[PDB]
RNA sequence: AUUCAUAAUAACUUUUCGAAUCGCAUGGCCUUGUGCUGGCGAUGGUUCAUUCAAAUUUCUGCCCUAUCAACUUUCGAUGGUA
RNA sequence: GAAACUGCGAAUGGCUCAUUAAAUCAGUUAUCGUUUAUUUGAUAGUUCACAUGGUAUAACUGUGGUAAUUCUAGA
């Protein structure tokens, strides 16, 4: 997350074209969109200049389906993270409840930045990876 | 062996039994579309000549 | 066939699958084009619902757009030097989307000629005309003039020969154009 | 020098023969398609015979300035 | 919620489609010729939508075993770029 | 109106429970990530002889092959 032509093939946004010929404001042509559902747009989104084909506001995927929370429990990853949800499952012969858990996968963009603990909210997407399904759209811990 | 020879203006055709293996030699070594001269399979077919289209071996 | 399913993998756990079920055929793979260039050879494939799709093998020529100018020509392959997956992908002149191919370059300065009336390298008044008007555009930069001189350009595959058949592409243009330089040029 | 432009001859005749030939065989979905393959079929030819004669006329940019100019 | 629907340009195509098909009633106009128009249907046909579906897919839930505690990554495992 | 060409159907039904332990399945979502014969409703004045253009071929006739198959050859 220190450069951007880090890799072989040149990152750039897909049919989005600054022309040589011009020479105006806005240094390269970043193209945006808001996901919807209250959930707002960052700042260094607009302002970055990561590409992230796979990004919720820069990139091209969408977010329909379930919304979930989670508590981020592993994030070396690169541009992923690995979150916790806890719930209790009801046992109807002792009449009681018993803890569970499950470990959802989940990409992430360069627009948030995101530790061990943290709490972020999370809308689903088409398969990304192998696993992922989600990508995370608010951060609100710290 | 048989011969299955059909004349196409006429448009006839007609099964000849032929004997004496040395008649139906120079037919060995051929094959489907190439001609054939008559006299050397039978004088009693001289000056036809014959265009192979194929058969039928045993079984 | 070749299989495209998800079922014969590893879980995310690590665990083995068993087999459940025999190989469908709505998730059939095929064997890849390998398109190369020179002497133009299409075939037809019967996909899923009818809905023919063309293999494209040894393609020769393609349409390739000039973005700057907001044209499109149709101009012959001489060979591509730089790709981003793989080096014997280059290294068999192989043709796939987003290779650094070079193009002949003779119809763009054919339409640069007539659309402006510069020369690259080194007569109505309908012409006098439409090249007043079309003053301050013969400006485009250097490095494409200077490939322009070579006789040869940089294009990148904007198509893929694969699905489509056609090998379709763009001329390389700005920080693109410098950025597949600078790697090409690392000897 | 004279049998090797006697044998273009003989090539461009063969060629226009060719041009007369798949331009009267050709059908109307297939005319549109074999009009390019005659002008590559001129195309290479075109090259080719001259080289020859520059085999006869021998019988008798780099990428680093392409960076150096942006500087 | 979209680089959506859609539109307009430069072109491109081992170029797709844009009816040489069939049955009943046979009618109106006259410059009266097998002249011109003309009904009810059948079949086919490009694209969009609908329906009958299909394929992937989110969450949660499965019986007995630790005398199974570590498993997965040779040659795909988990992720990124192409 | 037999035969045959063409067009559909033969991927439905019926049977069985061997495999299979997050696999199938149940309730619940999504396709802004796709294919879709058939219906159903819309939808082509723009095209390298047009009182309508070309070619084979089955069915058929006739000659046959092998012990034999829902086998087939030549004309």
């Amino acid at each position: 997350e220190l450069t951007v032509q880090s890799e072989r093939a040149f990152q750039k946004q897909p049919h989005i074209f600054n022309n040589p010929k011009v020479k105006t404001s806005k240094r390269t042509k970043r193209w945006y969109k808001n996901a919807g559902l209250g959930f707002k747009t960052p700042k260094t989104a607009i302002e970055g200049s990561y590409i992230d084909k796979k990004c919720p506001f820069t990139g091209l995927v969408s977010i329909r389906g379930k919304i979930l929370t989670g508590t981020v429990v592993s994030t070396k990853m690169h541009r992923t993270i690995v979150i916790r949800r806890a719930y209790l499952h009801y046992i109807p012969k002792y009449n009681r409840y018993e803890k569970r858990h499950k470990n959802v996968p989940v990409h992430v963009s360069p627009a948030f930045r995101v530790q061990v603990g943290d709490i972020v909210t999370v809308g689903q997407c088409r398969p990304i990876s192998k696993t992922v399904r989600f990508n995370v759209v608010k951060v609100s811990a710290a | 062996m048989k011969l299955n020879i059909s004349y196409p203006v006429n448009g006839s055709q007609k099964t000849f039994e032929i004997d004496d293996e040395h008649r139906i030699r120079v037919f060995f070594d051929k094959r489907i579309g190439q001609e054939v001269d008559g006299e050397a399979v039978g004088d009693e077919f001289k000056g036809y000549v014959f265009k192979i289209s194929g058969g039928n071996d045993k079984q | 066939g070749i299989s495209r399913d998800s079922r014969h993998k590893r879980s995310a756990t690590g665990a083995k699958r068993a087999q459940f079920r025999k190989k469908r055929k709505f998730e059939l793979g095929r064997q890849p084009a390998n398109t190369k260039i020179g002497a133009k050879r299409i075939h037809s494939v019967r996909t899923r619902g009818g809905n023919k799709k063309y293999r494209a093998l040894r393609i020769e020529t393609g349409n390739f757009s000039w973005a700057s100018e907001g044209i499109s020509k149709k101009t012959r392959i001489a060979g591509v030097v730089y790709h981003p997956s793989n080096n014997e992908l280059v290294r068999t002149n192989t043709l796939t989307k987003a290779a650094i191919v070079q193009i002949d370059a003779t119809p763009f300065r054919q339409w640069f000629e007539a659309h402006y009336g510069q020369t690259l390298g080194k007569k109505s008044k309908n012409a006098e005309r439409k090249w007043a008007a079309r003053a301050a555009s013969a400006k485009i930069e250097s490095s494409v003039e200077s490939q322009f001189s070579a006789g040869r350009l940089y294009a990148c595959i904007s198509s893929r020969p694969g699905q489509s058949g056609r090998c379709d592409g763009y001329i390389l243009e700005g920080e693109e154009l410098a950025f597949y330089l600078r790697r090409l040029t690392a000897k | 020098m004279e049998d090797i432009l006697a044998r273009h001859r003989k090539e461009n005749k063969d060629l226009q023969n060719k041009i007369t030939g798949m331009k009267k065989q050709a059908t109307k979905s297939k005319r549109k398609e074999v009009n390019s393959k005659c002008l590559d079929l001129q195309d290479k030819l075109k090259t080719k015979q001259e080289n020859e004669i520059r085999d006869w006329k021998i019988a008798n940019v780099t990428p680093e300035k392409l960076l150096e100019q942006l500087s």
